[PDB]
């Protein structure tokens, strides 16, 4: 009957680790949005025309 | 610009303090949910 | 005429650094 409290006791520990399981992924940072658009780069775009030309 | 670095110094410690306790901190908060 | 910029700066000891290093960096 030892073995009986030995593996309750086994399997409570692993109903915690379950139920609580911090897994390997962990979000640092939510995903946000620069208001800056990255195209088109006005500039460039400008400069390579007016050598272009 | 010595207070912001400071607070980003301190902030930065507090947080490594408390990220030291953490997992514990999970398990132990669903230990006191689970108590019969 | 160019408004002046100071520069400040500390000495943070790490009982790795570089997630460290990314991570001082994050929005959080």
């Amino acid at each position: 009957r030892a073995v009986y409290l030995q593996l309750l006791n086994r399997q409570q520990e692993l109903n915690i680790a379950k139920s609580s399981a911090i897994g390997n992924v962990r979000i640092i940072d939510n995903a946000v949005t620069d208001p800056n658009p990255v195209r088109p780069k006005k500039t460039i775009i400008i400069v390579i025309g007016v050598v272009l030309g | 610009i010595s207070h912001i670095l400071d607070s980003i110094s301190q902030n930065y410690l507090a947080q490594n303090i408390a990220r030291q306790a953490a997992q514990d901190a999970k398990s132990l908060e669903f230990l006191n949910q689970q108590l019969p | 005429l160019a408004t002046p910029i100071y520069e400040t700066d500390a000495l943070i000891q790490i009982e790795q650094s570089a997630p460290e290093t990314a991570l001082l960096q994050s929005r959080m």
